[PDB]
RNA sequence: AAACUUUCAACAACGGAUCUCUUGGUUCUCGCAUCGAUGAAGAACGCAGCGAAAUGCGAUACGUAAUGUGAAUUGCAGAAUUCCGUGAAUCAUCGAAUCUUUGAACGCACAUUGCGCCCCUUGGUAUUCCAGGGGGCAUGCCUGUUUGAGCGUCAUUU
RNA sequence: UAUCUAGCGAAACCACAGCCAAGGGAACGGGCUUGGCAGAAUCAGCGGGGAAAGAAGACCCUGUUGAGCUUGACUCUAGUU
RNA sequence: ACGAUCAACUUAGAACUGGUACGGACAAGGGGAAUCUGACUGUCUAAUUAAAACAUAGCAUUGCGAUGGUCAGAAAGUGAUGUUGACGCAAU
RNA sequence: GUGGAGGUCAGUGACGAAGCCUAGACCGUAAGGUCGGGUCGAACGGCCUCUAGUGCAGAUCUUGGUGGUAGUAGCAAAUAUUCAAAUGAGAACUUUGAAGACUGAAGUGGGGAAAGGUUCCACGUCAACAGCAGUUGGACGUGGGUUAGUCGAUCCUAAGAGAUGGGGAAGCUCCGUUUCAAAGGCCUGAUUUUAUGCAGGCCACCAUCGAAAGGGAAUCCGGUUAAGAUUCCGGAACCUGGAUAUGGAUUCUUCACGGUAACGUAACUGAAUGUGGAGACGUCGGCGCGAGCCCUGGGAGGAGUUAUCUUUUCUUCUUAACAGCUUAUCACCCCGGAAUUGGUUUAUCCGGAGAUGGGGUCUUAUGGCUGGAAGAGGCCAGCACCUUUGCUGGCUCCGGUGCGCUUGUGACGGCCCGUGAAAAUCCACAGGAAGGAAUAGUUUUCAUGCCAGGUCGUACUGAUAACCGCAGCAGGUCUCCAAGGUGAACAGCCUCUAGUUGAUAGAAUAAUGUAGAUAAGGGAAGUCGGCAAAAUAGAUCCGUAACUUCGGGAUAAGGAUUGGCU
RNA sequence: UCGAAUUUGGGUAUAGGGGCGAAAGACUAAUCGAACCAUCUAGUAGCUGGUUCCUGCCGAAGUUUCCCUCAGGAUAGCAGA
RNA sequence: AUUGGCGAGAGACCGAUAGCGAACAAGUACAGUGAUGGAAAGAUGAAAAGAACUUUGAAAAGAGAGUGAAAAAGUACGUGA
């Protein structure tokens, strides 16, 4: 039977944790993470791949900083008070 | 079609070979000034089996010549070497079973194993279980000597290429049937996964060129070119003459 | 009984003891409390007692 | 527990009653949420790729 | 597992802060659009998947 | 003849269609040019008197500082001259800060909350051991500094 | 177990549905035509029928639709000489 | 010639006895004469085929002396056999 | 006829627009238009034009919803439940007690690995889930809980993985793992200029990751909680790292003595540099020994049985780590010199290369005595009599046996064309650098003394309910401990400790089934076919053919016996 | 079948025209005579199915010729405007 | 030039099965080892005034009472096929 009594016989993980991203897609064996390619510096997108990149592209994140460069673009940079 | 049986061995993965309890890499020393001039004198501490190989190694010992250190060297052994016993290696030693001479200093009719093939390797012709070159002739003014190998065949090489002196043991090897599978499958478990061994024609057609067919049968002449590229080298390649010898065939 | 921030050892566990409260310790235990925080046992030598301690902390 | 989590509620706002009323209405719009997903998913959770159905066709 | 990493009890923590109902408090506000806490993971329904 | 079945109406159900709304989307136009080793995008974990999420934030943690407005926030509690004022607010603006563990990620590692090393400092009869605090230690490359290597080589010198 | 009761309680299938004989008919009707007949509501079985249910027949053919595989088909090609 | 004391189940033998029963439940080989076929032990179509199929020991053939044979990589100062050397490796 | 747009009717409307319902009315042949009634609550229409995402019954259409089937199929494997009380609104299912039972130690028991993630435990509690029920729960609500120098990770290396220098590739990157590289870190004591050069020496090594089952420094008992534990508490030890004081030890013969020797000790300098050992190792068989368990006698307590019998049946009588002394097969030393060859194992091996014999040396696995430690724990008795339940008493002793079972282990034997890891780390040895002489000193592998030992995991299940199979699924998932009887047996059957009594029930007993049996006479006539079933079966004894590769065939075939009691 | 070519955990290697195969086209996460995921992709179809309001008027063809043409087109013809 | 970013103005556009997948705690819940796949889900009322109180019931609730313009608006909430 390869079904039913297979699906019994697996309680190993091939991934576990990833480091750079919080998805459990880190190949053990591999060492590398499926989703997004860390060890590799590049994060591992795809063009082919639209939704994997609207899913982790920037807007999806805090950005807790780019999102007052534009305040401080509209001032002009400005230093003081 | 698919990669064949025998495209597939290249890459390694399962079919490299099963080197973890072997003792080391057996080689000759290094031909260092004194090898090459006189002699070094070697005591052999112990004579060891060694996994996957069908004769014996012989680890001898040598005082390093530029330090303090004692290097152990392992040899291939000879048949009539023994623990305690003294191994001259070099030019300047006498001739005695076990040594190491280079083929300039040996006469004729000598039979030698372990022949360093080229100067300054370190051991590459007769070294399986049994085998022996016998020292054919001496050219002097050229630095060359013919030796006879163990498949049959002349070579030229180096007089100053080294090979140690008498029959590598372990010999008469082959002579023993193997009867049971388990005999042969304890023989292959250290030996880079040769066996069992699945027939060409019991193969469908998409794994072997033999394969397929509502009878066993290979279907197109087994002789296969030299110029075949790979993936088609399979069963009889660049075949002189097939077919049982029915000759002398000579000795 | 204490709550202690995660980044600290048994040391510092010590160390701070004897600053906020002028008082020894015999030896101090920590486990990770399973809502994650640390939780520091932290026994006081024989002349101290606990019980005057704790009270005096403010908690009975 | 010198204090409990029914003070620690009752400061906050929410009386014993209205707690129970809230929990109510809570666990009764779980429960629709429930019977809307199995109405649902009944239709086609049964649509299995590789079924081999031992007396094929 | 008894033997567990750091990391693993950490968002093992996280589970358990986040396993419990809405605080009822939260129903009286105004404007109020939550009416229960969708997100209840529970251990015989749904496996946390790390 | 009842029962039952069928059709219709009324009322009541199941269901959420229709109608009416709409802080959303889509498309078009106009204007601007601003991410990051001064550590970005992204991630994990935490933070509220009472929050799980969303939003905000980083052990200074739904935030601090500055500036403007000028009396709230609000579900409850609390605070209440805090309000004819250097002053409330989940306000707006934002030029000073904080910015955990990470992440190009940068001492070496990582499925470890693992292992170092250096300077200053403090404690423990301590330069050497242990511990706390503070500051650092990546690579490629450029310019320069300093110390060098080579019979590659010049001159001087015995 | 089936059966009867308390509690719990689905699925397949379903154009409308359900008594036959003959006739003609897409050459084997539940309905059409001519006859036989025909009285509510039903229970446990039953396997004749519903050309019963399960799947856009896998057998066969067509497609100027493929794929696996072979060769001495056509045209190329890694390697190699 | 040889005495005292302590302690094991193991085999045989004999009576007596019984509604001739007694491995009293449980446990627990059907055998013989052959033929086809595969030597045997072993392995595979997980979920329709366990076989006479595959494998195997044995036998035989082929290539190769390393500047090599067989094979891999897009390339490499790349790699498997090879920690190897014809009583070996490789293909049958 | 519909959505939307331009124009118009100063169009309709909270005194009710749109919509929706209406076997009520009217108009058109029809698509459709109009009105009344009900419901309703904020927008909408006629006409002239424009515009299109504009008209549904189908498409095994898509989404959503609902039927008949139908209170039907069914809720039937895992032996089995029954009585009373309590609680409660309500009890077949909860709790307690009383029975009856099972798992039967290769368990339904007691712990873990992977995995799960709070399921652990307490109080409250039933909306949903627990395919019946529920007061109960692995459910719901709220909290509590995981304590380490010694247990693990951490450290090592294994098959492997993988940077640097290099070298390919347009390139993401690929090869490679010590290589065509100018690759650094230890010992110091130091100059007191200074950095870390150094007195300077040494080393030439070759990044790093890889095991919670391999290697590895060090811990045990007793007690304790709702839930923790080799972690807490009491008590008792050890290891590592580090300062180190005292005592001892050692010398003018500077770095100890004794023994013929194997070798002994409380110690008893020792760098660079080498050597060696440990780490470090297959599998099977029988044998010796030990531990634990099992059986059994005496005796000191309790319980049970007692028509009758029973010196009875059941039960407690234990000693941890660690420390001192002692203790061993093997091995080795000395004396001696062997044929009349001897010693000896279950197993044939050993001796002039020195046997037997006499006497010694060692390893201390291991057992014994003692300290730990009876003060613990156990079992009883008496008095207090809500008490943490207290207080006080005793006894806790001496043996026996074995092809017993599990396990550890020693010396051996067999097998291989199989000879069955590595590294960290620790030690020793050779060498003799350097240092130390008369209070001069050297040490400090001896005893005692002092300080510290971080981080992370620690609850629970580990499965007919805590993992995976869509679930509370007859499936699947690695391992440890294992009582008594029968019996060859961790087979089958029954029991002890422990754990459950869970699976929807009640009433009847038709057909057809599923599972389990038996059938007179015949005995394959059934059937594709002896398919299914039946027969034989354990042990002791007798007997055993063809053929054969001489090993087998073979338990051939075929017969006899079988208890109990003395 | 049950001491070995035995069984098994963990670590590790091999990845899709590739692996692995004591060889069945077997196994490669219920997928294998070429895995899974996304994109090119709304891939193409001489083939099947559907193709949504009313009324009025007119109203056929399955034939000629040519096509790797024979389930289809072009061409005339028939039909409407 | 501009389907990205920041800030604006608009439409003979769609109007909750439409329009982005998401008008909402939407790239969320959830499935898969992983690459990835990926929803459903808006409307009480002007204002909670979200039904004080009595009564039957163990309780949920029911019957009265009451708020409301309307419970033929009762958090299952516009209309309600």
């Amino acid at each position: 039977g390869k079904g039913t009594p297979s699906f019994g016989k697996r309680h190993n993980k091939s991934h576990t944790l990833c480091n750079r991203c919080g998805r459990r897609s880190f190949h053990v064996q591999k060492k590398t993470c499926s989703s997004c390619g860390y060890p590799a510096a590049k994060t591992r997108s795809y063009n082919w791949g639209a939704k994997a990149k609207r899913r982790h592209t920037t807007g999806t994140g805090r950005m807790r900083y780019l999102k007052h460069v534009s305040r401080r673009f509209k001032n002009g940079f400005q230093t003081g008070s | 079609g698919r990669v064949i049986r025998n495209q597939r061995k290249g890459a390694g993965s399962i079919f490299t070979s099963h080197t973890r309890l072997r003792q080391g890499a057996a080689k000759l020393r290094t031909l260092d000034y004194a090898e090459r001039h006189g002699y070094i004198r070697g005591i052999v501490k112990q004579i060891v089996h060694d996994s996957g190989r069908g004769a014996p190694l012989a680890k001898v010992v040598f005082r390093d010549p530029y330090k303090y250190r004692l290097r152990e060297e392992i040899f291939i052994a000879n048949e009539g070497v023994h623990t305690g016993q003294f191994i001259y290696a070099g030019k300047k030693a006498s001739l005695n079973v076990g040594n190491v001479l280079p083929l300039g200093s040996v006469p004729e009719g000598t039979i030698v194993s372990n022949v360093e093939e080229k100067p300054g390797d370190r051991g590459a012709l007769a070294r399986a279980s049994g085998n022996y070159v016998i020292i054919i002739g001496h050219n002097p003014d050229e630095n060359k000597t013919r030796v006879r190998l163990p498949s049959g065949a002349k070579k030229v090489i180096s007089s100053d290429a080294r090979g140690v002196i008498g029959v590598i043991a372990g010999g008469g090897r082959v002579d023993k049937p193997l009867l049971k599978a388990g005999r042969a499958f304890h023989k292959y478990r250290l030996k880079r996964n040769s066996w069992p061994k699945t027939r060409g024609v019991a193969m469908n057609p998409v794994d072997h060129p033999h394969g397929g067919g509502n009878h066993q049968h290979i279907g197109k002449a087994s002789t296969i070119s030299r110029g075949a590229v790979s993936g088609q080298k399979a069963g009889l390649i660049a075949a002189r003459r097939t077919g049982l010898l029915r000759g002398s065939q000579k000795t | 009984v204490f709550q202690v921030s995660m980044k600290a050892n048994k040391y510092q566990i010590k160390k701070a003891v004897k600053e906020l409260y002028e008082v020894d310790v015999l030896k101090v235990n920590t486990l990770v409390r399973p809502n994650g925080t640390k939780k520091a046992y932290v026994r006081l030598t024989a002349d101290y007692d606990a019980l005057d301690i704790a009270n005096r902390i403010g908690y009975i | 527990r010198t204090i409990t989590a029914a003070d620690r509620r009752m400061v906050s706002g929410v009386t014993e009653k209205q707690y129970k009323k809230g929990m109510k209405k809570m666990q009764q719009l779980e429960k629709n949420a429930i019977n809307t997903q199995i109405r649902r998913e009944i239709k086609r959770v049964n649509f299995q790729t590789h079924y081999r159905d031992e007396l094929l066709q | 597992a008894a033997q567990k990493s750091f990391r693993i009890k950490q968002k093992m923590a996280k589970a358990k802060k986040q396993n419990r109902p809405l605080p009822q408090w939260i129903r009286l506000r105004t404007n109020n659009t939550i009416r229960y806490n969708a997100k209840r993971r529970n251990w015989r329904r749904t496996k946390m998947n790390i």
